[PDB]
RNA sequence: GGCGAGCCCGAGGGGCUCUCGCUUCUGGCGCCAAGCGCCCGCCCGGCCGGGCGCGACCCGCUCCGGGGACAGUGCCAGGU
RNA sequence: CUGUUUAAUUAAAACAAAGCAUCGCGAAGGCCCGCGGCGGGUGUUGACGCGAUGUGAUUUCUGCCCAGUGCUCUGAAUGU
RNA sequence: AGCGCCGUUCCGAAGGGACGGGCGAUGGCCUCCGUUGCCCUCGGCCGAUCGAAAGGGAGUCGGGUUCAGAUCCCCGAAUC
């Protein structure tokens, strides 16, 4: 063998994969972000009912430790219903106030009559 | 049997036969870091009369301090 | 008393070089087989003015005969060098303006600048603008050569050190007068803060040896020796004569 | 043959470029590289003193292979036949209850605490000193105990081919000191040789101081520099 | 090694003694080997794809230079 | 001269200034910081440079004293 | 002594990447491709990292809407 060049350096040495002997917390934490932890409170005052018959797009009032998408993934897995887009704020008093429009194909009112607002 | 020779020898630290050894261990150790482990023993008698020995679990760290 | 403004300069803290809009250090070539066994071909590309300095910089650029790279430094430029000339650098190069090459080779009387004290830290005697050194004295044996320095000066040297033949450029800097205080405050603002220039008569007992009374008088010899501790060398620091000059120097 | 040129290239200063050498002499080595390296030449630079040049006038091959030769068959029994034989005697002292199976066993002894008190009773008749010991003062009382016990020594070279006969990484010691009937004239062959070496030639080896030598390139300094003096005078 | 010189003995030749290198009109380009010689599995004495050496001399114990038992460092003593 | 300063009693004849000078230093260095390391500022610097001082544009001059106090050079020929 | 301090290229074995080739194995529609491991080869960092709501930094504009929003919401037209 022969060093052309004068700078030594580590050789490219065996690095081992990880495989413990056993689990360090016996589990799986499970998720308490779920479904029914992002989405909280529909919103029912002049402004968010305004939203209803002139935008077709429902407001909710969301925890702040999600976002654009699983607020979208959590709205069609709980009322069956498809997503245009989501906008986002965060509302001074302290929660998320998520503004979601809802598909051409859907009706806000009726989704409204059909949750109860 | 060896080690009260080892220690015989190392007390007249003076003599020819034990300075050349200890100016030449001050060199390479010198030329080391200031805390390093050291895997065995470089006096055996000594180490052992502390209470080094040799099995799993004792550390020799050799250690290098500024005088004055 | 207050700690005086001449100790203040080794903190580094507002005494700093003005460093960021400067080029990059001078220097020479690391020495290496190519030139101290031969030659190698170098172009100059372009001159430019590193602040600062009023000695000019000049950018030439090499090739490495190791690694396909065409490498890039910046030596001082030398007078009368220009843009496209081929500098050449190494041991047998021939003696021409620009020319870097070991003092071994050139003969004597040899006028040259940005010489090395020892052989291969890239230059350091001889670097201000319009300054060169004095190559005498040669020896077969016991490898040294005299230079004169631009101070006066007759160092003893080794032969294998290196040295651009010709003098810097930018000659006849101190010429002109600055004239007003605002090209001094331009010229010092580009080169350090090396310009809170204060009487130390003129400021106060507790901030300087020399200053108070009721009139602006020393007081105190000014003549001050080595042996004195910080904040005590202030005026004539080991000063062996004072007055008006009498001959050159007058020191074997 | 219808092109196929050469294209030679030259390699001198200036032009076309230096090819791939081998960089041997010239790569930035690590610290502890440097550290050995230099460690080896401060020992052949400074001057050792005469019980420490006693290591490197050491045994050569074909003695050093009779040495082994001899002391293969007298290797100490690992932990798998040691487990056996005990097994097996036990059973049999169970089962034929037998008195005195085993007369003497003949083995070796390995380790410096035994081999010096061995050499102090006079049971050892012949020492196998190991050379690459890395704290000296380990072994240097040996040889000159065994000079002045009369117990014949070897000093040899490696001290993991004497721990591969002792299945052990360090043995830095071997004492024979019970030999077979049919080894007695191989042991006085190797003793003899031995003290022929070693023994008999204790008050020449104290006396000579080793080390001692200057760096190659110096000595061709001081060699270019006598010739010309040669030459000067005459 | 002479595409180079040398200083002599001297008929070819000899090396007492040395000089080294293969880039100086030009703001060009220059790397990842051409060539040569061996060794492998494939077409019957034909085709493809590979490995090694010479190109790029051999050996060695500081990477190469400049200082060097000084400078410095630790302690003590006397000046300032 | 233009400039700057005692914010909350002074705006100046005060400070600064270009010019004139002097001294230390060729880097194992001059002047400094740091409790410490051959750690840092000047230094990406090299006497047309850095550091420390007196005077204060231009013109004309820079009188005489080394007794004193400092600074500096020199010698184991020489007291302590 | 010590919480720690100095220093940011210095006194460091300070790159975990890749064009490609060979060998082996797994996987999908094992033809055809996608993966994993080993070996060879190549590959200065001017040294981790932070540091600008005025520096560098690709690409949205026109109309309308509320008591409070607007280049964000609605309509329409585009770009990265
Ligand atoms: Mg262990
Ligand atoms: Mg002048
Ligand atoms: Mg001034
Ligand atoms: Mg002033
Ligand atoms: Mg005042
Ligand atoms: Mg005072
Ligand atoms: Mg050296
Ligand atoms: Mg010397
Ligand atoms: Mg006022
Ligand atoms: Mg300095
Ligand atoms: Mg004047
Ligand atoms: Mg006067
Ligand atoms: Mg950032
Ligand atoms: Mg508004
Ligand atoms: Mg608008």
């Amino acid at each position: 063998k022969i060093r052309t060049s004068p700078t030594f350096r580590r050789p490219k040495t065996l690095r081992l994969r990880r495989q413990p002997k056993y689990p360090r917390k016996s589990a799986p934490r499970r998720n308490k972000l779920d479904h029914y932890a992002i989405i909280k409170f529909p919103l029912t005052t002049e402004s968010a009912m305004k939203k209803i018959e002139d935008n077709n797009t429902l407001v909710f009032i969301v925890d702040v430790k999600a976002n654009k998408h699983q607020i979208k993934q959590a709205v069609k897995k709980l009322y069956d219903i498809d997503v245009a887009k989501v906008n986002t704020l965060i509302r001074p008093d302290g929660e998320k106030k998520a503004y979601v429009r809802l598909a051409p194909d859907y009706d806000a009112l009726d989704v409204a009559n059909k949750i109860g607002i | 049997g060896a080690y009260k020779y080892i220690q015989e020898l190392w007390r007249k630290k003076q003599s020819d036969v034990m300075r050349f050894l200890l100016r030449v261990r001050c060199w390479q150790y010198r030329q080391l870091s200031a805390l390093h482990r050291a895997p065995r023993p470089t006096r055996p008698d000594k180490a052992r009369r502390l209470g080094y020995k040799a099995k799993q679990g004792y550390v020799i760290y050799r250690i290098r301090v500024r005088r004055g | 008393g207050r700690v005086i403004r001449g100790q203040r300069k080794g903190a580094g803290s507002v005494f700093r070089a003005h460093v960021k809009h400067r080029k990059g250090a001078a220097r020479l070539r690391a020495v290496d087989f190519a030139e101290r066994h031969g030659y190698i071909k170098g172009i100059v590309k372009d001159i430019i003015h590193d602040p600062g300095r009023g000695a000019p910089l000049a950018k030439v650029v090499f090739r490495d005969p190791y690694r396909f790279k065409k490498r890039t430094e910046l030596f001082i430029a030398a007078e009368g060098i220009h843009t496209g000339q081929f500098v050449y650098c190494g041991k047998k190069a021939q003696l021409n303006i620009g020319n870097v090459l070991p003092v071994g080779t050139m003969p004597e009387g040899t006028i040259v600048c940005c010489l090395e004290e020892k052989p291969g830290d890239r230059g350091k005697l001889a670097r201000a603008s319009g300054n060169y050194a004095t190559v005498i004295s040669h020896n077969p044996e016991t490898k040294k050569t005299r230079v004169k320095l631009p101070s006066g000066s007759k160092k003893v040297i080794s032969s294998a050190n290196r040295a651009v033949v010709g003098v810097v450029a930018g000659g006849g800097r101190i010429d002109k007068p600055i004239l007003k205080a605002g090209r001094a405050y331009h010229k010092y603002k580009a080169k350090r803060n090396c310009w809170p220039r204060v009487r130390g008569v003129a400021m106060n007992p507790v901030e300087h040896p020399f200053g108070g009374g009721n009139h602006q008088h020393i007081g105190k010899p000014s003549t001050i020796r080595r042996d004195a501790p910080a904040g005590r060398k202030v005026g004539l620091i080991a000063a062996r004569r004072t007055g008006r000059l009498r001959g050159t120097k007058t020191v074997q | 043959n219808p092109l196929f040129e050469k294209r030679p290239k030259n390699f001198g200063i200036g032009q076309d470029i230096q090819p791939k050498r081998d960089l041997t002499r010239f790569v930035k080595w690590p610290r502890y590289i440097r550290l050995q390296r230099q460690r080896a030449i401060l020992y052949k630079r400074l001057k050792v003193p005469p019980a420490i040049n006693q290591f490197t006038q050491a045994l050569d091959r074909q003695t050093a292979t009779q040495l082994l030769k001899l002391a293969h068959k007298y290797r100490p029994e690992t932990k798998q036949e040691k487990k056996q034989r005990l097994l097996a005697r036990a059973e049999k002292k169970a089962a034929g209850k037998g008195d005195v199976p085993t007369k003497r066993p003949p083995v070796l002894r390995a380790g410096v605490n035994t081999v010096t008190t061995l050499v102090e009773n006079k049971k050892a008749q012949l020492v196998v000193i190991a050379h690459d010991v890395d704290p000296i003062e380990l072994v240097v009382f040996l040889p000159a105990l065994c000079r002045k016990m009369g117990v014949p020594y070897c000093i040899i070279k490696g001290k993991a081919r004497l721990g591969r006969l002792v299945h052990r990484k360090t043995c830095t010691t071997v004492a024979f000191t019970q030999v077979n009937s049919e080894d007695k004239g191989a042991l006085a062959k190797l003793v003899e040789a031995i003290r022929t070496n070693y023994n008999d030639r204790y008050d020449e080896i104290r006396r000579h101081w080793g080390g001692n030598v200057l760096g190659p390139k110096s000595v061709a300094r001081i060699a270019k520099l006598e010739k010309a003096k040669a030459k000067e005078l005459a």
